[PDB]
């Protein structure tokens, strides 16, 4: 639990819901 | 003036003096010792006693004992005939080759060089490392910093340095140790010799050394770099060489002062530092530099305690600096040495009006391209690979051969990697990177990439790697 | 196309869920690391 | 005499504690025999715990203190312009004494509310990333925020340069005179710093105040206020004043190393209580007056290092939340290829338009907008394996728009040439362009109105906007270069 | 009593005193000074003295000097006369008016309404705006945390509050800006002015400004708001209207507590905060409440720290939050305004048991509608506006109709809308929202209801929109 | 203290004393157990192997005589056990003649349980090691100041050794509960707290121990001390404070993850984040010709076996990567108690990185080792006396190896 | 309540305990309800760090267990012998954001005889009372 990493997951995690929500629609 | 010790504890020793209270930074010598013991003060506590801290054991002194005021601040042989030799803290041979004949002795202490003293000339300092030249060049006369966390490969880096361009170097270097490994002194001295760069028979010795390792008090290690740094001054100034100094590592100097803080009675800062952290370090700092008189060419080891580069004593260090190369154990992890980190890396010459707009094209060039593959890391990691765009997956490609491609096998590493060392002209590191971001070999395969010099190199493995 | 649809669906929902939950524990480790780090500075000044 | 003067106790770290001077006031400047100078913080029922300006190895236990009576003032006023002073205002660029008739008092209180009136003068940078879309006005206080090396006093030295357009003017009313502080950094970078100005004809109107990193703390600690002083004389006077600390983090340290040391109560980051207090009083000083008092001002740009991009650390949390608004500067921004590394999205200005002009406002409004609209669609590019010619559009504008905000260093621009790029793209005209082109066509373009066209931005620059006419003559020059372009 | 001072460090001054010493919370004045400087007493030492905290700066001052107890608390001009002027944390003028001449002085340390003066009962307090009184009804006597901050209307929000408790409840309201930063104070300043809630020429004024600088010393930024509170309670203890409170911002209440007390060296607590943190907290909140004489309602303006809602600061301050205004940009952006969150807002007293079943029931429906168009926005967009049903397609058509119903023009942008402004009445809200639900003006078209006051006006806008 | 060949075979605590009740010392010399590490001058490279008996490690991240080698991991991820199976390896040369090639071994508990040193001596006994062992113990309910000075105490017993031409090893397990003991002790004598609660000192409290191991020159008798001192993690974070205070002092570390350990790897060395600062100056050329390049080629392989956790539409370079890297994994595999003789490890390693591995099932690769070296011990030792005489590789034994391994391996898989 | 002196707020569970103790004492049966032990905590803890003590966990000091064990050890069902009589009690404690891992919110767990956790999803879900009936447990 590092404020980095917890930063670095939450960065692709966002990216990953805007590309999987595009591809849902 | 004669005082008398009052307290010990540890590498701090209050003394009383009757008569004539030394000065704070005076030197003393503790009396009734088989070997020479400096105690440097620090405070005045008032009552006539001084705090101050040993520049080596305190075992065995007594409350009572007697100690002389040496009237002067640490003072150590400078000049020409300390090339070739090794020496103290306190400016003792060590290298039992006897006295060290110098005209002048200077003390440790000094102001820093003032403002209308400041140089501005800025010349690339080519050293055929491939990412440190394509990306944060070092500058002649300017601040070099190295980064990192243990075992990340500040010293041979370091060490690959003092081959690549202080054996060529027309002029004098010192090489001051302070807080590492007493094992490592004795490779490079050694190193030294046998190369010549230290001559034991005659005048020919082009390096001075100054030695403070982690065998040390904490006191001999909040000082060998000041001597280590004093003994460059004098060819700086005195003479008005280009001098090369190389100090592995600074962060000891800090951490020295960080052990011994408490005892000098200061509520501690963030992490533990001591309150004084950036001050201590400034009036140091400031005396490593390139004047009118001479230039000094300084590369600096720089720890990075628990890997956090946002610790106080590197967080701190970084404004010193006009350079700074960065090395990640994540990095290394990966088995690419160097393990300078391509996007943490910078140098204040990586100007298109200073190294060109081919190099500077090239190097952000080759930044972007690993940036955008950081930033897809993460994702193709989970979403995996197919519903990236052909444009997108080539980019992937590219980053992974030019991650590569900036690696290189050291001549100093040769016992780690297996691999003859190669050292690399900046023309044939422009272009590698320019053909391998213009698609020129996008056939080859990554491996190809791995632990190699020049471009060349590559298009060989690639072929023997063919099968 | 339903079923990429569907698992699209499932994939964004677990990812925004993922999110929130990253999110609040981003905020409980800073919070402790400060208070941390203070006491640390409180306890060795108090000693002294 | 124990009343008028005082004996050293002990002496350390730069604290000095002295016995006697009973007289003296709250942050008075006394002096030890040795010559330096001392300031005292704590007045204490048995001693008098005074910061030493200088090497605290000239002085010892009994050496003799002595009252000035005098509080901390400096130099003021026009002849500091083009100088090189240290915190205390004495000159360090060796070019002589400085000819200052007017001597001000570093800490004084802010203007209060009612000698004020909004801030409505337009403070151009010449970076049309801030001038579109984080205007600045005379009088804001707007902070440059950003981890080590993202480009935040490079913010600052275009933003000084830029003001030569109108130094060299007639207007004496858009002159701005510019003060830069520099705090904790090393004197060979100001070095750097006052040689990039000297060869860009800015130190005629710039003054330095320089707290380096071998300057003892206090002195850093006062540098921004002695600096703020200097500005105030220009605020005060009808006149115009531009003041950039750089950095406000080193002060912050510098002060936080004395409160230590003289034992006050530490608190997070082992930051003294009154660590708010500090920068609030200085940043406070920076206002617009209003014409009963002169219509002169005093502009802020005030520098805080974050780490790691922990912009809720907590010095960079105060200083936030003092300021009108904050330009946040971005490594992963940076390599991308964004230079500036401004973070458009968290970028702000409380301000706002009621300091843009209606030149840019005109086009600065409907590029706000597309941008906001690419930025929510901007991760979908990466893997839109499919998306609808609706939002594929705003993709397109998006990383058009985005290019025109790129931009070289030392090259601040004029109002006029920052619209009429612009409006290139804001119009849909680079829109078939090539991404990789943008940076080259603006270049080019730029390059060719400049020459042929100087009588259209001098309207658009007179006029204030764009008129349908000059929109007209716009219109052809850019598809005629266009077409010339792409041949 | 004359004490001198035995100490000065920064911000705390420490006072002795031969015979006669001051109770703690005491205000002692200091003798021999350019301005007015008062030391707030905060705990006796011992051995005669006293430990103090300045009001303001300390510079200049000297060991030995006279320091006169003025035997209470910091005392402020409380009343009428207040009304439209500018106050200090030791209730000065400064707007430059000339003194503020009233009849009364209150001490700003007061206790609270002990338990028998306490109402036993919850009652809305009506605004007149339609979000507000509809979905997060305001509570008489009760603290409302107002999210959101510039671009989205904060400003003319809290000035039509104010205009409306003057106009619905003969109320006044009182602003205290707890480290405000003096540019944005004197711009409220004039911005209330033309408004009108203030009058410079006549005693038209519905509110009294108290203000605490950044600049001032934390003592000072953390007494003025129990200053502005002491105005109000006279509003409410003296002549028994309907007051409103405007803390802005609460947060910076806690910090000035945490100033304060990191100054008198004590241990800071979790995340570096006060020990005593919640009873800071508590001897202030406590204050605002409907006693039986009449109410202080307070309007508290919420900074969340590090964007985390379980920090100590905002944690704490929820204890006593009967309700949440959310302004929010994005529904600013539909041109909706006030651009308050009808699904993010929230209220306590939002209970059929104490709104009654019917507002309760409206309020429910026009969330509900506006969560299921929530929901088809993305599909909306997609795969187009049409697979939409009889049914999705009147759940989307009434939620925009709703939307617009929602917004509404204020009486305090007037001199700027060149509109008029509209106070609805909680019993037109119910009524207006309670038919759109119903079906009763399907028919009617979106833009008929953007911008208007009761329903009647969605449906004369609709006839001049043929 | 105590100090000499007197204490071989005896278990002491921290003073000296002894605590086998087998009867009094009979020693004749005595030296502080403070004192400072011999300086520049008179030592020289450290050159000579310390066969660990460990191919992973004497392959991977060599030991050499002076060198100190860091043990590192979180609690029961194996760290003793290397220690062990070093001490035990040594009666290979301690049995032998060659009095140059013999090291004497110490063992200091330290905030340990006597029920687990009592467990520790008896195999050591059983395994015929306590002979050349020194055993100093000081444990859990010792006090702080035993606890604290132990590591010391027992240096200077490695140092009569090290000053006297003879060669000694001794191993600190661990240095995570004397800093506790230091702790304690600096605390209770009222100095001010610093960084996690430690002294400001803790670095120097190990530097200066571990500063005395050391590989003086012929001018001081060639002789050496090697330290391996032992550190235990929390959650495998390496990157913390005393973890890499210690990783900052030794010439190198040995790291053991509980991941590899769980997944079938042990021991459980990390492979990328253990180090050797000595390289191969510190191994026989027969394994340097071996395992040369390996080290970076198997970080480079946990790698892309990580990048293609998805099939990427991989190469051919990067599948005959992924097949060497498993391949190799398996023979760096090892159990306890076992310690190969250099020419073994030679043997069986020469298979893998030639390749003629690489057609074989990961899962055969085990037992192909047991079989292989099975054969080569029993019908050829002529050929390791040869690679074990020479210490090289010449090109007959190569190519006898050759014939050997592929004509073996084919019989094998029938 | 809110505005009662710390020593006060910390009091108070006492003495209500002491008068559910009549009747427990006396063949009769009560009930005790401490709303909320988090408050009386953070009370407790600001004597505490105003007396100086060594702040801990959170910066409470020590002996914040025991602030609550002893309280609730008096809760208790006696037997004829002493009366039959007995003393119900159900403490209060608040969590920040379902953070039941806290060490208050541990503390008080591992003292009573089971815990009834109310959920906010469920609250708002309309699931009222929004017990979590796997989490809680008698």
């Amino acid at each position: 639990a590092t404020l980095k990493d917890i930063t670095r997951r939450l960065k692709s995690i966002k990216n990953i819901q805007k590309i999987t929500k595009s591809m849902k629609m | 003036t004669t005082g008398r010790i009052v307290a010990v504890i540890g590498a701090v020793v209050d003394v009383q003096f009757d008569e004539g209270l030394p000065p704070i930074l005076n030197a003393l010598e503790v009396q009734g010792r088989e070997t020479r013991l400096v105690l440097e003060v620090a405070q005045h506590l008032g009552e006539s006693t001084v705090r101050t801290i040993a520049m080596d054991g305190t075992e065995g002194l007594v409350r009572g004992q007697k100690v002389l005021d040496s009237g002067a601040p640490i003072r150590i042989p400078v000049g020409p005939e300390t090339l070739g030799r090794i020496m103290n803290v306190i400016g003792e041979p060590i290298d039992e080759r006897g006295p060290i004949k110098t005209k002048q002795f200077a003390a440790i202490h000094a102001e820093a060089p003032e403002f209308v003293e400041m140089s501005v000339e800025q010349e690339i300092l080519v050293t055929g490392i491939k990412v440190v030249d394509l990306l944060a060049p070092y500058a002649k006369g300017g601040k070099i910093g190295l980064f990192g966390g243990a075992g990340v490969g500040k010293t041979v880096l370091i060490m690959e340095l003092i081959n690549n361009v202080a054996k060529a170097h027309g002029g004098y270097s010192v090489f001051a140790g302070v807080g590492e490994r007493t094992r490592e002194g004795n490779d490079l001295y050694h190193e030294m010799i046998e190369s010549g760069v230290i001559n034991l028979k005659d005048a020919t010795s082009k390096v001075a050394l100054v030695y403070g390792q982690m065998n040390e008090p904490p006191g001999a290690r909040a000082r060998v770099a000041l001597t280590g740094l004093t003994v460059a001054e004098y060819f700086r100034d005195q003479e008005g060489q280009d001098v090369l100094l190389f100090i592995d590592n600074i962060f000891r100097f800090t951490q020295a002062g960080s052990e011994v803080s408490a005892l000098l009675g200061r509520i501690p800062s963030a992490v533990g530092y001591q309150p004084t952290l950036a001050t201590d370090m400034g009036t140091m700092q400031e005396r490593i530099t390139t004047t009118k008189k001479g230039s000094i060419t300084s590369v600096q080891a720089i720890y990075v305690p628990a890997d956090d580069l946002t610790d106080p004593a590197p967080a701190t260090t970084f404004a010193h600096l006009d350079a700074t190369t960065v090395l990640s154990r994540a990095i290394a992890e990966l088995g690419i040495y160097p393990a300078v980190d391509p996007l943490d890396s910078t140098s204040r010459i990586m100007d298109p009006n200073i190294v060109g707009s081919e190099h500077y094209d090239v190097a952000r060039g080759v930044q972007k391209i690993l940036q955008d593959y950081k930033s897809l890391q993460d994702i193709i990691a989970i979403l995996g690979m197919d519903e990236l765009s052909e444009e997108d997956k080539l980019t992937v490609s590219r980053a992974r051969k030019i991650q590569r491609f900036l690696s290189q096998p050291f001549q100093v590493a040769e016992v780690f990697t297996g691999h003859l060392g190669k050292l690399v002209p900046l023309k044939e590191t422009i272009k590698g990177f320019q053909q391998i971001l213009a698609g020129e070999y996008d056939h080859l395969p990554e491996q190809a990439f791995y632990m190699v010099g020049p471009i060349e190199e590559a298009v060989a493995k690639a072929d023997k790697l063919a099968e | 196309q339903s079923a990429r649809m569907t698992a699209m669906d499932n994939a964004s929902k677990n990812a925004s869920e993922m999110i929130d939950k990253l999110t609040l524990t981003f905020n409980r480790t800073r919070q402790a690391v400060i208070t941390k780090e203070l006491i640390e500075i409180i306890s060795g000044a108090a000693a002294l | 005499d124990l009343e008028e003067t005082g004996r050293v106790l002990s002496i350390g770290d730069g604290i000095a504690r002295v016995h006697g001077l009973r007289n003296v006031q709250a942050e008075e400047m006394v002096e030890f025999s040795s010559g330096l100078k001392g300031m005292s913080l704590n007045l204490e029922p048995d001693n008098v715990g005074v910061v030493v300006f200088g090497n605290d190895k000239l002085i010892k236990e009994g050496d003799i203190v002595k009252r000035t009576g005098a509080i901390v003032d400096v130099p003021v006023g026009e002849e500091l312009l083009g100088r090189v002073v240290d915190a205390l205002g004495n000159a360090i660029d060796g070019k002589g004494p400085i000819g200052s008739k007017a001597r001000r008092r570093v800490g004084l209180k802010a203007p209060g509310i009612i000698p004020r009136i909004s801030v409505r003068e337009p403070m151009q940078t010449g970076i049309k990333a801030v001038d579109s879309l984080v205007p600045i006005g005379r009088g804001q206080r707007e902070l440059i925020i950003g981890d080590r090396q993202t480009g935040k006093t490079s913010i600052a030295i275009d933003t000084i340069i830029n003001q030569k357009r109108f130094n060299d003017g007639t207007d004496e009313k858009k002159k701005l005179y510019c003060i830069y502080v520099a705090i904790g950094q090393k004197r060979s970078t100001v070095a750097q710093l006052v040689k990039r100005l000297t060869d860009a004809d800015a130190m005629k109107y710039t003054i330095v105040v320089s707290a380096t990193a071998s300057d003892a703390a206090p002195l850093q600690y006062l540098a921004p206020y002695s600096g703020c002083s200097m500005g105030e004389y220009f605020r005060d006077n009808g006149k115009h004043a531009l003041i950039i600390y750089d950095d406000l983090s080193k002060q912050a340290v510098a002060y936080r190393q004395m409160s230590l040391l003289l034992r006050r109560p530490p608190g997070r980051e082992a930051y003294p209580g009154d660590v708010f207090y500090l920068h609030s009083r200085l940043l406070e000083r920076a206002a617009k007056m209003n014409d009963a008092f002169g219509g002169g001002s005093l502009t802020a740009l005030p520098v805080i290092e974050t780490q790691a991009g922990d912009v809720s650390a907590y010095i960079p949390t105060n200083v936030i939340s003092i300021t009108d608004g904050q330009i946040f500067l971005e490594t992963e921004l940076f390599y991308k290829g964004i230079r500036p590394a401004i973070n458009v999205g968290l970028s702000v200005s409380r301000v706002g338009s009621a300091a843009q002009t209606r030149a840019m406002k005109q086009v600065a409004g409907t590029m706000k907008l597309e941008l906001a609209q690419y930025r929510e669609v901007a991760a979908f590019a990466q893997f839109g394996s499919d998306l609808d010619a609706a939002t594929q559009q705003l993709l397109s504008r998006g990383v058009r728009l985005t290019e025109l905000l790129k931009q070289g260093q030392y090259s601040p621009m004029a109002i006029e040439e920052q619209v009429a790029v612009i409006y290139a793209g804001v119009r849909g005209y680079l829109d078939k362009l090539e991404p990789s082109k943008i940076t080259k066509f603006e270049n080019a373009f730029l390059s060719h109105v400049i020459s042929q066209h100087q009588a259209l931005l001098s309207k658009i620059r007179t006029d204030g906007k764009i008129s349908e006419e000059s929109d007209a003559k716009l219109k052809e020059i850019v598809t005629n270069f266009l077409a010339g372009f792409e041949a």
